[PDB]
């Protein structure tokens, strides 16, 4: 069934699984028309499909052309998501296909279930966790490839950089969700934290700065401060 | 007119005949039901006074033979049997009529209820759903499961209803996933109507046959089947105009006939609200929507 705080370590066992997040698939700006009406203009989007054990991120870029001439785009976006995840599974060798796919929003369950009827053994599951993957577009290098795309495109990343050389995937996921939760609550402060010290750089083949173990403890504590704070500034406490 | 005689009534029982019902006391001198309209299927059903558990009964058509009821004290129920000796059967029936030990099928002459509930039900087609080829009549009871319920355990005692599943490869054409799931016309018209039922008469017949099993025996899988068959039509954008008009009439009489006090369990809130207010056919079921709103506005 659903995924929650009680079966949390299942994410790091040896059964291949993928999270799918569709919150950045259909993206728009809203603006006024010359006549003083409101209209939307879509911008490029992305499906965020992540192996939480290995860090492999399958970033499928959703080019605005896929919306041209279409109606009910927010509903289509869920089915376009399910179509692309199905295509990805089919493209993988059998021993690499996931045994479970966990959607971050329950609205994706039926679209994905229907697109995956051919895989009756792949479990499609929801989750009670409030994961912060919507903040993926606050990672500069992911935002850059999405915005520059002129056609549909899949790009592969490791969202954990080289962290698994030093820490476990349980800890790597905890760090990732803490970074992303911070970027979501206050993007400016979050980024200021990550990049303040100009002597810690991001390697060309990485997404995050090359922090030492000790520097990560400092970073992590600063991100928790930010999240409690904003939660005060938000809730006045 | 035809007659279903009873050898006797050794146990206290409520007897149903179509939408009518009457109480028979233990060892009361009851020898059957007369004046049954020829030309319609019929169902004769039973609920023991001592065990309201297990409603059970027999679908039959008088044109297909001389049938009677006889209590079996080993198996503990009223059984339908066929008498092959025609002279023996007229002789028995005539003697019981002369002594006036039979109840009369009590049809008001204005009343088309039973016809309206059974328009497309067929006895030969029914024999395929409740498989028992050695008898011309068919037994059903409250506990019998459906083939799809068995997929989700005795197949000889199962209700072989047409299996409808909206998230199945049968329902969904590769490459039309979103289209076919949101507009089920392909599944309704090509898969089900053209290529399995063969025509809408067979489709309405099973839908009619499902409902009656749900109402008269509280058979849960039948209720599931009735609602599924409604939902498939309601969730199709492209339905023949004549089918919509007939469906409205079919459902209207089913809703009219349902016991007011069984609504909580025989009606699925989600399917009905979908069908009457959200679906493609929300504005196509005028009679059904009107009786539903005036009789069960709580469900909506
Ligand atoms: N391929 C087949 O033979 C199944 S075609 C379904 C069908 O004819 N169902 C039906 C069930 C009960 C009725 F009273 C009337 C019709």
């Amino acid at each position: 069934g659903a995924m929650n705080s009680s079966n949390y370590a299942e994410l790091f066992n040896n059964d291949i699984k993928l999270f799918v997040d569709d919150t950045n698939v259909y993206r728009v700006t809203v603006h006024k028309t010359f006549e003083g009406n409101v209209a939307t203009k879509a911008i490029n989007g992305c499906i965020f499909t992540l192996n939480p054990k290995t860090g492999h991120l399958f970033l499928k870029i959703i080019h605005t052309s896929v919306w041209a001439g279409q109606k009910r785009l927010s509903q289509l976006a869920k089915w376009k998501t399910a179509e692309e995840v199905s295509a990805l599974v089919r493209s993988l060798p059998k021993e690499e296909q996931p045994k479970q796919i966990i959607v971050t929003r329950k609205a994706m369950l039926d679209p994905l279930e229907v697109h995956m009827l051919d895989f009756p053994n792949i479990a499609i599951r929801p989750t009670e966790l409030r994961l912060p993957f919507s903040a993926a577009m606050s990672i500069d290098k992911l935002s850059d490839v999405v915005m520059k795309a002129t056609e549909p495109q899949m790009v592969l990343f490791n969202i954990y950089d080289d962290w698994l050389d030093r820490i476990s995937s349980y800890t790597a996921f905890s760090r990732l969700t803490l970074l992303l939760r911070a970027l979501k609550t206050n993007e400016e402060s979050a980024k200021m934290i990550l990049l303040s010290d100009p002597t810690i750089t991001i390697k060309s083949y990485h997404l995050w700065p090359s922090f030492t173990d000790e520097q990560w403890i400092t970073i992590e504590s600063q991100m928790r401060d930010l999240i409690l704070t904003e939660y005060g500034r938000k809730y006045n406490v | 007119m035809n007659t279903v005689p009873f050898t006797s009534a050794p146990i206290e029982v409520t007897i149903g005949i179509d939408q009518y019902s009457f109480n028979v006391k233990e060892n009361q001198p009851f020898h059957g039901i007369k004046d049954i309209p020829i030309g319609h299927v019929h169902v004769i059903h039973f609920q023991h006074a001592d065990n309201s558990s297990m409603r059970y009964g027999y679908w039959f058509d008088c044109r297909m033979g001389n049938f009677y009821i006889q209590y079996d004290p080993k198996d503990g129920l009223y059984k339908m049997m066929e008498e092959r000796d025609g002279a023996k059967f007229e002789n028995i029936v005539h003697n019981f009529k002369e002594r006036q030990m039979m109840v009369s099928y009590p049809k008001i002459d204005e009343d088309d209820t039973w016809y309206n509930l059974t328009e497309f039900v067929q006895m030969d087609k029914i024999r395929k759903i409740v498989r028992k080829d050695e008898n011309q009549f068919s037994y059903v009871d409250s506990s019998m499961t459906t083939v799809q319920e068995n997929e989700l355990s005795d197949p000889a005692h199962s209700l072989n209803y047409t299996v409808i599943n909206f998230k199945s490869r049968e329902a969904i054409r590769p490459g039309h996933e979103m289209e076919d799931f949101l507009d089920k016309s392909y599944y309704l018209n090509t898969v089900m109507l053209q290529g399995i039922f063969k025509n809408s008469s067979n489709y309405f017949g099973e839908l009619q046959f499902a409902f009656l099993n749900a109402m008269f025996f509280g058979n849960y899988g039948s209720s599931l089947q009735w609602h599924a068959m409604i939902e498939l039509i309601c969730s199709s954008a492209t339905v023949p105009k004549h089918m919509l008009d007939k469906l409205d009439e079919i459902l209207y009489y089913q809703i009219k006939t349902l016991p007011e006090q069984y609504s909580d369990i025989l009606l699925n809130e989600r399917v009905w609200n979908i069908c009457l207010y959200s679906s493609f056919q929300k504005n196509s079921l005028h009679n059904t929507e009107k009786i539903m709103e005036n009789k069960y506005p709580e469900l909506l």
